[PDB]
């Protein structure tokens, strides 16, 4: 006549701070664009949208 | 003590009066219904990054 209990339950582990994937959405892009110049016997640098 | 005519197979023992703390394996059955919490201990050597 004697009886045994049990019990448990699930919880998220320590390590998620480092170890970790993630899911993201994505929307439309941006453009960006660099370019050299050869103005008047010298180069020149431009950088732009 | 002395017990008179009471044979041996028909007895029990136990030891009961204890002064220090234990961790609660679950390898080892509980004293009570709703255990008695004395103190905590933490665990060490946490992650980090590295390169290899
Ligand atoms: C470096 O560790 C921090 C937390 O300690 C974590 O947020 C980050 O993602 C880690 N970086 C790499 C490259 O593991
Ligand atoms: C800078 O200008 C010279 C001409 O003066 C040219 O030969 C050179 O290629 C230019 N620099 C680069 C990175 O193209």
């Amino acid at each position: 006549e004697n009886t045994q209990l049990s019990e448990a339950h699930v919880e998220k582990s320590e390590s998620c701070k480092t170890e970790f994937a993630s899911a993201y959405r994505a929307h439309t892009a941006s453009a960006s664009a660099k370019l050299r110049v050869l103005y008047q016997g010298n180069n020149i640098t431009v950088a732009a949208y | 003590k002395v017990i008179n005519n009471c044979k041996i197979d028909q007895c029990h023992a136990a030891v009961t009066n204890h002064k220090n703390w234990q961790y609660n394996s679950p390898l080892v059955p509980r004293n009570a219904e709703l255990g008695d919490r004395k103190g905590k201990i933490h665990i060490p050597f946490p992650l980090a990054n590295v390169t290899c």
